[PDB]
């Protein structure tokens, strides 16, 4: 029970002593151990395996000293774990077979073989072979370190102490192999003191680093410093600098460990390393040790169970890279603390709380003025103490928050990646709203561009983490309505081609800044990071100054590059200058597999096929001449971005002399032909694959539209006197005669309807019905399309000749004309057309008098495909409706077996939490109401390029409601709902003064009062509903509402009944 | 009709497989319905009590006629909607749990009562009951978390019937059944409804853990089902197969050491109603763990005895360091324990002789001198201590049984030295 209450490190110390009173050369310790720790393990939900992997690694440390003797111990750890010898052996061979080369020469290496061997005797030496070239790294650093030398000959003779077949001198010299210098550096068991023993094997372990290839052939013993050199010592940090990179993919090799039977050990282990390096690295390491490496510890900190270790070399990073720099990653930090810090105990706690007071005592500058959210948001949650922590700092982050108009910064760091930054991000997202609303301060009479920002981030959850959609989702809702107005509602960027020095080497900083930080600060294969540095030296190459003795201003001897990496943006300089000290070069090229085969193209839409098809056309239209090429290795993360990406060399076939006009057609009719694969009557398989593969090729004829655009406005703007300019013009009107030509137009606009999109189609369709006939005679199978995809987009014979006025202005006329239609009540089509319309100017209590369930028969009974209408008439309902109202819908909607629709599930939620209140229960009304949050973060947005929100009417209207039914932050308090009534005056601030919905001086009024109905204040329901109808031609609706209020005699609400009648038209009544 | 509403829960397979913890793409965005969440769960539980009852019919139906109502049918039917309940994959409810565990009991118990027993064990496949025990152990493994019952807890490893589907039951009422109340709004009451009146999961559920703690006694209880018809099990075969290898004593033991742990680490102490229920009822899966390791000791093989030799060994090793109890033998203040932990059966001998017992009041002088070692025994079994003689010679055999080397006869007497031996 002590280990029980002990966390992380301490608890695993004090399972490690469990292990030893479990050996303890006695059966009844060994068993009561055995016994406590089985209950242990699963009453902790877990398993002795998961919980001992923990320690296991430093228990078969201890054993395997003496294995062969210790049979018996050994064979009751594995009974214990329930995994077999092996599971655990290969799984941690990383750290059981380098303590186990170096022991007494008559070695149990030999006896491990023949325990890979219990069935057989194939041949120990074949086993043991392939395992010590499995694990050719901590074996030369134990030899280096578990007996301490580097002369060749006895180095070579402990190599070969049992395993000769590590023959031929030594392998291939990777002596500094990225795997031999981590697997060392991981040998960093340090500890919070120095002791003596520890200090000094730290010490060799880092001779043993100082020791490799280069004296392995050339050779004291490295256990001391009176054999290094003063001066090899930056060339040397060059070449560890090489081997970080590969260091930490090893890194996420232990901790992104696919097997499973890994474990948090070598989590911790990799703590270890990543400090070890940074700790005796200097500068240009440990600033090339930032890209990957907040990933691998991140992995590291997520987990449990290594949060102390992980937040340990957090703290000695803090320590080991200063103010000016590295305010990238406390985002990740403050993130996870202010994130968890309701969980974290004691030792985390205080270890949090000296990261914080080492953050205060030396950057103060990073955090107050780099990144002022984190004050921010480190005094938005002060339960943790900060105050506590440093206190007269409050006036400092008071600074930040009031001299700060911070709503950009907001942005920047809610546009974050991940959960738990933007997870901080809302939390204080709606802690500042609060403030804003209470004191009337949110500008409102950017907070825009931080709205669009949540709700890209709640898109990028579209199917993904409901509980930030609807965190997300009340954050959009209590910053409002908004339909620009007031602001702004924003959204092919600068001046770009292939041609000339310094624009494609601008093009250059928007390939770094839009493939190494998006897709490569988060890639987790150490092959492809490894991929990763080989882009980078391309990069650093056409970028190849600063590379061997340039720096910022030592010698000043030169501005070019100094200019180059001056308008290089601050993020693109730290994320890719560290590695310009690194000079790698690839390899002689792999094979072809030719190209042009559409049968391939059918059976593998993008997996490989349009990959090795982007190699060739790279590998033949660049070939080394430009950044382009070398790229030839992305060996499917990157994808609808660089097939395009690669696809502007063109401009070549002027007079092309090549095949390259060739390949040109023929990829353009490689395109066609993913287009002639048209869903063949198959499923998913192809609803996704290659209509990403539609999308990819929508990137690329984009990409070249945009490069030929470019191409024309910056080559004009000095003046207009040059259009044909040596052979430009025909090849630029000879690539948009192509284009003009290459249009399947009906497969085209199909498959692009079929993606959620609305502009592929439409700008293809433009151009290739620029080429159309006069007269519309090609219309007839693509006039029924549009007006099925603009019904979700957004941007909106007898029967065909009656809605010529449907909406124009007039809508009484066609309106009826639809609720006749369809008192018909059996043509669905046009009911959807009636509700929906009389349903856009709001005429929603008629929509539930237009119900066919208070009726003869409840309404179309566990609805079918045919709910559409509940979907229209359960809002109709849900803000003009009441007790009564709702609730006989309530009971009349929740109808079908599966919970399959989204907006009438929406509009059900918030009926529901209407009746709710009904019970008068506020919290789990408030509960109803996160489930209709979560919906409809969820279920109800996309991402921007697509859609003004004039067309998110509907969903944003919905949200500010929601709020306004049950939320309890800053109208929590029963004082503040007193002077809520004036300040739900300012609701309207917020959301906006557009009659459709962003309308709410006392509209909104109208609803708190109305959800917070109890005896008195239910007589104030309709006495909020004063300057309601101030807003009230289309009031058939104010007309409702204004009835239900004058059941209580309010004067005001009497005077808008008479504004609602005169409104229709009439002057003297 | 057993069949029936078999096909008709594989009709809901929705409900009964809804994702653990809904994973990302799947939403738990529900209309919050209770509403046909009652429907479904409702003739699933009813329906489940309906098998039992009609195991019941030939359950005390005579066994000269238990050829028919077993078939291969049953079995199947039977295999599609326990694995549909008992859902090792999604997140179960457990008033379906209950169901599909009790069926498999009376299942059992009929295993047993059915007089020419070959051809019927024969009929159904080792095999099948082997599906059902790995989703039974799963259960025995599954476990509960009163403070977060009705809420969304951990990947099915916390029995919860979240209130969000909470009713009774109807050989057994186990939830508050604050639902029921909402059936008390079921319909309108007052229209001919076509769709009927919400139930809804989010109205129904500092007010009373009694609750919770009734509803554990239950799952409790359950527990006690479930290792009674494990022990049925460890009967039904003398001779055995696939279902018991050594298993019946890994997983068996397993929970037998996990309740030892769990009553001393914390349910002493913790000092609840579940306490003296609990003690009994894992002293008597000690007593199966006994007659497995005596009768049963023909199959127990060198490698799941040494899977299991932990939990073995030393599960009786704690109930052996108490039989000498120098402490009290008496009433003395093993009574003042009968007070600290057994205050809830000092509440039920009050409750019974003032209450609920005809004659248990005005005692005849013959019963409470029996009263005061008897009860007091009661708290010492709940407090790790003083088990019936029966109890600690029953667990001191499971161990001191040399016949097998389970003990390492140079160490046994370092392992009796906690008490003596």
């Amino acid at each position: 029970q002590l280990t029980l209450t002990t966390s992380n490190d301490v608890f695993d110390t004090l399972l490690l002593k469990l292990i030893d009173i479990f050996n303890s050369d006695d059966y009844s310790l060994r068993i009561m151990m055995t016994l406590q720790i089985k209950n242990m393990a699963k009453i902790l939900k877990k398993t002795p395996y998961q919980l001992l992997s923990p320690i296991l690694p430093v228990l078969l440390r201890q054993l395997g000293k003496n294995l062969v003797e210790r049979k018996v111990g050994f064979q009751n750890l594995i009974e214990l774990l329930g995994y077999s010898s092996k599971t655990i052996l290969d799984i941690f061979q990383r750290y059981i077979i380098p303590y186990a080369i170096i022991q007494y020469k008559s070695d149990v290496l030999s006896e491990i073989a023949k325990i890979m061997c219990d069935g057989d005797t194939s041949l120990i030496n074949q086993m043991k072979v392939n395992l010590l070239k499995k694990n050719s790294r901590q074996i030369f650093a134990v030899a280096l370190v578990k007996h301490g030398l580097f002369s060749l000959d006895i180095l070579e003779t402990l190599f070969l102490n049992r395993a000769p077949t590590f023959d031929k001198g030594y392998i291939t010299a990777y002596l500094p192999d990225y795997k031999t210098l981590a697997e060392i550096t991981k040998l960093y068991k340090n500890s919070v003191t120095k002791d003596a023993s520890d200090s000094e094997n730290a010490n060799m372990i880092l001779c043993s680093l100082r020791f490799l290839i280069t004296n392995f052939e050339k050779d004291s013993k490295y256990k001391n410093i009176n054999n290094w050199t003063d001066d090899q010592e930056q060339a040397f940090q060059k070449k560890l600098q090489d081997n970080i990179l590969g260091i930490f993919q090893v890194f996420s090799s232990d901790i992104h460990d696919v097997e499973g039977r890994t474990t948090y050990y070598e989590k911790l282990r990799v703590i270890n390393g990543i400090s070890f390096l940074i700790i005796y690295a200097p500068k240009k390491s440990i600033i090339s040790a930032l890209a990957q490496i907040s990933i691998c510890l991140q992995t590291g900190l997520g987990l449990k169970e290594v949060r102390y270790e992980a937040f340990r070399c957090w703290h000695l990073l803090v320590r080991h890279l200063n103010d000016e720099e590295l305010s990238t990653v406390i985002d990740s930090l403050i993130a996870f603390i202010l994130q968890k810090w309701s969980e974290f105990n004691g030792k985390l706690r205080n270890i949090v709380y000296s990261i914080l007071d080492t953050l205060i005592k030396e950057k103060s500058d990073l955090i107050l003025k780099l990144k002022p959210y984190t004050t921010l948001a480190l005094v938005g949650k002060p339960e943790l103490g900060i105050l506590a922590r440093d206190g007269q700092f409050a006036r400092m982050v008071n600074k930040i928050r009031s001299t700060t108009d911070l709503i950009p910064i907001f942005a920047n760091n809610l546009k974050s990646s991940n959960k738990y930054v933007i997870n901080q991000n809302l939390d204080d997202i709606e802690v500042y709203l609060r403030r804003k609303q209470t004191e009337r301060s949110i500008d409102f009479t950017d907070i825009t561009l931080v709205l669009g920002a949540l709700l890209d981030t709640s898109h990028k959850f579209r199917n993904l983490d409901k509980d930030l959609c609807e965190k997300c989702a009340k954050c959009i809702s209590m910053i409002g309505v908004l339909d620009v107005t007031k602001h702004e509602f924003k959204r092919e960027n600068e001046v770009y081609d292939l041609n000339d020095s310094v624009q494609t080497i601008k093009f250059l900083i928007w390939v770094i800044n839009d493939i190494l930080v998006p897709a490569f600060w988060q890639s987790e294969n150490p092959s492809k990071q490894l991929f990763v540095a080989l882009v980078i030296q391309e990069s650093l190459k056409y970028c190849g100054l600063s590379s061997e003795s340039w720096d910022m201003n030592h010698k000043e001897l030169y501005p070019n590059e100094a200019k180059l990496w001056e308008k290089f943006n601050s993020v693109s300089k730290t994320t890719i200058y560290p590695l310009l000290s690194s000079l790698y070069l690839a390899q002689s090229w792999k094979e072809y597999v030719p190209l042009k085969y559409p049968s391939n193209n059918f059976k593998e839409g993008y997996k490989i096929w349009v990959k090795r098809f982007t190699l060739d056309l790279l590998k033949t239209g660049t070939t080394e001449n430009h950044p382009l090429h070398v790229f030839s290795s992305l060996i499917g993360s990157l994808s609808n971005f660089l097939l395009p990406y690669i696809s502007l060399d063109i401009i070549i076939k002027a007079e092309k002399g090549t095949p390259y006009a060739d390949i040109l057609n023929g990829i353009i009719i490689e395109f066609d032909s993913i287009f002639t694969c048209n869903l063949e009557g198959m499923n998913n398989l192809q609803v996704d694959s290659l209509r990403m593969c539609y999308e990819s090729i929508f990137r690329v004829f984009e990409y070249c539209k945009k490069w030929a655009t470019e191409f024309k406005q910056n080559y004009s703007k000095l003046h207009g006197t040059f259009i044909i300019k040596d052979t430009k013009t025909t090849n630029m009107l000879l690539r948009i005669d192509e284009f003009l030509r290459t249009t399947p137009s009906d497969l085209l606009a199909q498959r692009s309807l079929e993606t959620d999109s609305f502009e592929r189609s439409a700008l293809y369709l433009e151009q290739c019905y620029r080429q159309n006939p006069h007269d519309k005679n090609q219309n007839g199978q693509l006039l029924k399309n549009l007006q099925i995809t603009y019904e979700e987009i957004g941007d909106i014979n007898l029967v065909s000749k009656i809605e010529e006025l449907q909406y124009s202005e007039n809508w009484k006329l066609a309106q009826d004309c639809f609720n006749v239609l369809g008192k018909f009540s059996d043509d669905p089509k046009t009911t959807t057309r009636m509700l929906k319309s009389m349903y856009d100017h709001q005429l929603y209590s008629q929509i539930i008098s237009n119900s066919s369930f208070h009726s003869s028969d409840g309404k179309i009974s566990l609805s079918p495909d045919v709910k559409e209408w509940y979907s229209i008439g359960l809002e109709a309902a849900n803000l003009e409706g009441n007790v009564q109202t709702l609730k006989n819908w309530v009971e009349q909607i929740e109808s079908l077996r599966n919970i399959d629709d989204r907006e009438v599930l929406l509009q059900y939620n918030i009926a529901k939490a209407l009746i709710a209140i009904s019970n008068e229960d506020p919290l789990r009304t408030q509960k109803y109401i996160h489930n209709s949050f979560r919906l409809i973060g969820t279920n109800f947005i996309t991402s921007s390029k697509e859609t003004t929100l004039l067309k998110k009417q509907n969903l944003l209207m919905k949200l500010h409601s929601l709020y306004d039914l049950s939320f309890l932050s800053s109208a929590k308090d029963k004082f503040e709902y007193k002077s809520n009534t004036t300040i739900l005056d300012y609701r309207m601030e917020r959301i906006g003064a557009d009659f459709v919905p962003n309308h709410y001086i006392l509209s909104m009024r109208k609803s708190f009062d109305q959800l917070k109905m109890n005896e008195q204040a239910d007589a104030d329901l309709g006495k909020t509903f004063f300057t309601l109808a101030q807003l009230a031609a289309r009031l058939d609706i104010a007309s409702e509402s204004l009835m239900h209020c004058l059941e209580r005699r309010l004067p005001q609400a009497e005077l808008e009944f008479a504004e609602i009648l005169w409104k229709q038209g009439e002057n003297d009544r | 009709c057993f069949l029936f509403i078999c096909d008709l829960i594989r009709i809901y397979h929705h409900v009964l497989k809804v994702p653990i913890h809904e994973s990302n793409m799947n939403l738990h965005v529900e209309p919050q319905i209770f509403q046909y969440e009652l429907i479904d769960y409702l003739i699933i539980s009813y329906s489940f009590d309906l098998l039992e009852g009609i195991l019941r019919v030939l359950q005390s139906h005579p066994k000269q006629t238990y050829m028919e109502f077993f078939d291969e049918n049953i079995l199947k039917s039977f295999e599609f909607v326990y694995k549909l309940a008992l859902t090792i994959s999604y997140k179960p409810m457990v008033n379906v749990i209950f169901s599909a565990v009790e069926v498999v009991n009376i299942i059992t118990s009929i295993i047993l009562n059915m007089d020419n027993s070959s051809d019927l064990k024969s009929l159904i496949s080792g095999s099948w009951w082997r599906d059902c025990i790995t989703r039974l152990y799963a259960l025995l493994e599954k476990e509960i978390k009163s403070g977060d019952v009705y809420n969304e807890n951990v990947d099915t490893t916390t029995l919860h019937m979240s209130k969000y589907h909470d009713f009774f039951g109807l050989i057994r009422n186990i939830g508050d059944n604050e639902l029921g109340g909402l059936i008390s709004k079921l319909i309108y009451t007052d229209r001919l409804q076509s769709v009927p009146r919400v139930i809804s999961k989010e109205d129904i559920g500092f007010t009373a853990p009694i609750i919770g703690y009734k509803m554990e006694k239950w799952l409790l209880k359950l527990k006690d089902e479930v290792l009674n018809i494990f022990e049925n099990l460890l009967m039904i075969y003398g001779d055995d197969a696939t279902i018991v290898n050594g298993e019946m004593l890994i997983h068996s033991s397993k929970f037998l050491s996990r309740e030892q742990a769990l009553m001393i680490e914390r349910y002493v102490g913790q000092d609840s109603p579940n306490l003296d229920l609990r003690c009994h009822l894992i002293e008597h899966t000690l007593t199966i763990i006994y007659r497995l390791w005596k009768d049963h000791f023909k199959q127990l093989r060198e490698e799941q005895i040494k899977q299991v030799e932990s939990q073995l060994i030393m599960s009786l090793w704690r109930f052996l360091v108490c039989q000498t109890e120098t402490v009290t033998a008496n009433e003395r203040e093993m009574r003042d324990h009968r007070h600290l932990v057994d205050s809830l059966h000092d509440l039920t001998i009050k409750d019974q002789a003032s209450y609920y017992e005809d004659a248990f009041e005005d005692l005849p002088e013959y019963i409470e001198e029996e009263l005061k070692m008897q009860l007091n025994k009661r708290t010492g079994r709940i407090m790790q201590v003083k088990y019936d003689e029966k109890f600690q010679e029953m667990a001191r055999t499971i161990l001191e049984s040399k016949s097998f080397d389970l003990t390492t006869l140079e160490e046994a007497d370092s392992l009796y030295i906690s008490m003596g031996l």
